[PDB]
């Protein structure tokens, strides 16, 4: 026979109970595999509800400490003419190079952003990086 | 049990 | 543990609110 | 010493790009229909750009071109909708051909 | 089952029901595991677990369904709308 | 009338990978023409009705 | 007398090992990351039932957690191999027209079946009328894309559950995984991601079918002598 009640239980619980009750003479080919290696969640039908009141989704915004540096760099300098190559997994943009250098100068012991930010730009100019400010 | 009159051999019989 | 997990901040890229041409004028 | 997923995400080039608006990226033409060029730049979705008139002949399947990204995914919610309507394509402006 | 003729309606309903079977957990193969109170739309059903020998003291339709399930002892009171489909 | 042959064997496995569409012949032809166009793209009347 | 021994040595033996087909070696978290499997849709497209699988939102773009993807994919590839080893009919279903040609080739190459076309009403629940009284339905259905072309669940997901057919499915952040037996959270849009799924499922099926032939042959050679 089989049960076409897809909203009651799962395909496993329905098959298990019908084979157990003697309705299904033979277990289906997939049953023994599911029983041995079941899924993390039993596939039971659930109804999606909208969130009312103060219910909010727990998904959090992904931020990092260097986003603060990246934001200031893009504001002061903007996206350089150098184009991002997202196909290369190890591509380092001018902004990332700035972040890396800025992070190194912070290890020295500078505790102020203004001075530390200005010093970072100078180091790159010495290395030959082109830093055209928006101004 | 009330026996529903059962169907004969399919008349269409394609 | 690990140091690469996301931290909790306020959107650092958030742009300043737009102001009308008469914002701050009598 | 196996790299965790969080480590990969933090260092991924897409993460360090940050906001995508007005970011110059390099894409590759993978499909061409008439004058429509379907360009992949490394995001979830491709962008569709019209064949530039100045040098249309040059733009062929596999050509690497310079784009200015506007949005990674064109989505919006219209009156009465419970979820966004997604076009399943990115928004970008085709600047030209990348030459090394 | 729906049909212009009553015989066709009987057949369609009978053959379709066996493809939409539930499995009911019976306590000791004669009653329910616990008392169930439920409202389906406007119909209220209050069922009580009972000892052996109590019999089926419920709505005639529930008696019919219980015999098909195999429940021998139960009490049930149906309130609200007495719609057969509900 | 021309009749289609049995589409599955004794084991029950259909013989065509597009059997479960119901139009294996039509969709197999559709697949073939699409494939030819792909290869052609990668490489690059009055009497007949 | 011989049937029980045959079944134990062949059908029941593989079910006693955690990774009989060694599918764990087919993929790593790095390989999944390089295929952009973690890239989900924008947060406004998010399905409520996909929240447990989302690592976070990066500038309003949901990032799928690849550490859960790996565990979910391991179970899906394991289940697929065991079904192919057991000579089960595997049907690939997808309505993404960018990948219809790729998916139809992958099915033909691994000796399985593909349905990338408009799904006509009753293909699964009314098969005996559509195909014939003795038609055998699929034993496993793998959804490479679980949404139809109006961004709603593919009808076959519901109908597969009605027919008690287990389903494997790539579920993006806008998909509903509640009825998919073995959901695999991942990007279903990027060609690199879809090309990886096809390579992984084609390999697992091919590996399992060959293992079934090797095990049967050894049992037969030993049986004679
Ligand atoms: S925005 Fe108009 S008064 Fe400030
Ligand atoms: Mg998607």
């Amino acid at each position: 026979a089989g049960s076409r009640l897809e909203t009651v239980g799962s395909i496993f619980s329905r098959t298990r109970d019908l084979v157990r009750a003697g309705v299904l003479k033979e277990k289906p080919l997939w049953f023994d595999v599911y029983d041995a290696f079941p899924p993390l969640r039993e596939p039971v039908f659930q109804r999606p509800r909208v969130r009312y009141g103060k219910a909010k989704a727990p998904i959090q915004d992904i931020w990092y400490h260097e986003d603060r540096i990246r934001a200031k760099f893009y504001s002061v300098y903007g996206s350089g003419q150098r184009a991002f190559d997202l196909f290369n997994p190890n591509f380092k943009s001018t902004c990332q190079r700035f972040v890396e250098k800025y992070t190194e100068l912070q290890k020295l012991g500078e505790t102020d952003e203004e001075k530390l930010f200005v010093e970072t730009g100078k180091a790159l100019l010495a290395e030959g990086v082109i830093l055209r400010r928006v101004g | 049990a009330f026996v529903i009159p059962k169907k004969n051999v399919p008349t269409s019989k394609r | 543990s690990n140091e690469d997990l996301p931290i909790s901040m306020e959107n650092p890229y958030k742009e300043p609110l737009k102001k009308c041409i008469l914002c701050g004028k009598h | 010493n196996v790299e965790s997923f969080a480590s990969m995400l933090r260092h991924s080039p897409l993460t360090q790009m940050g906001p995508a608006k007005d970011k110059l990226v390099i894409g590759r033409i993978f499909h061409i229909v008439e004058n429509d060029l379907y360009i992949d730049f490394g995001g979830k979705f491709h962008c569709v750009c019209r064949r530039p008139e100045v040098d249309g002949e040059k733009y062929q399947k596999g050509t690497r071109v310079r784009l200015r990204l506007l949005d990674l995914e064109l989505t919006s919610r219209f009156l009465g909708a419970t979820t966004d309507t997604t076009v399943l394509e990115a928004n970008a402006v085709l600047l030209g051909i990348q030459e090394s | 089952g729906k049909a212009t003729d009553r015989m066709d309606a009987f057949r369609k309903a009978k053959n379709r029901a066996v493809h939409h079977l539930h499995y009911i957990e019976r306590y000791e193969d004669h009653t329910i595991f616990h008392d169930i109170s439920l409202r389906f739309k406007r119909t209220h059903i209050k069922m009580k677990k009972q000892p052996k020998g109590y019999g089926l003291r419920c709505h005639r339709a529930i008696i019919t369904i219980c015999r098909l399930i195999g429940i021998k002892d139960m009490y049930a009171k149906v309130s609200g709308s007495i719609n057969m489909l509900s | 009338p021309r009749q289609r042959a049995i589409q599955w064997g004794e084991d029950g496995r259909p013989f065509h990978y597009l059997f479960y569409t119901g139009k294996q012949s039509y969709y197999s032809l559709m697949h073939d023409v699409y494939g030819m166009l792909l290869n052609l793209e990668k490489h690059q009347v009055i009497g007949s009705r | 007398e011989d049937s029980t021994d045959f079944n134990d040595k062949i059908l029941n033996e593989p079910l006693k090992h955690s990774d009989f087909f060694n599918v764990k070696e087919l993929f790593s978290v790095r390989s999944l990351f390089d295929a952009r499997v973690h890239l989900g849709h924008k947060a406004g497209c998010r399905h409520r039932f996909m929240e447990p699988y989302i690592f976070g939102s990066r500038l309003d773009h949901d990032i799928i957690d690849l550490e859960q993807t790996a565990t979910h994919l391991q179970l899906a590839l394991n289940f697929t191999a065991h079904m192919a080893y057991r000579k089960g009919i595997i049907l690939f279903i997808s309505r993404n027209r960018q990948f219809s040609y790729l998916i139809e080739n992958m099915a033909r190459d691994c000796g399985e079946y593909a349905h990338t076309r408009y799904f006509r009403g009753g293909m699964l629940t009314n098969a005996r009328l559509l195909f014939g009284p003795t038609v055998r339905l699929p034993d496993l259905i793998i959804f490479l894309h679980t949404l139809n072309n109006i961004f709603e669940p593919h009808v076959a997901v519901r109908d597969a559950a009605k027919m008690n057919i287990p389903t494997v499915g790539i579920v993006d952040t806008n998909c509903n995984p509640c009825l998919i037996t073995y959901p695999v959270p991942g990007n279903d849009d990027s060609p690199l991601a879809v090309h990886l799924y096809c390579r992984l499922f084609q390999t697992a099926i091919t590996r399992a079918k060959e293992k079934r032939q090797q095990v049967e042959a050894l049992y037969r050679l030993q049986g004679q002598k």
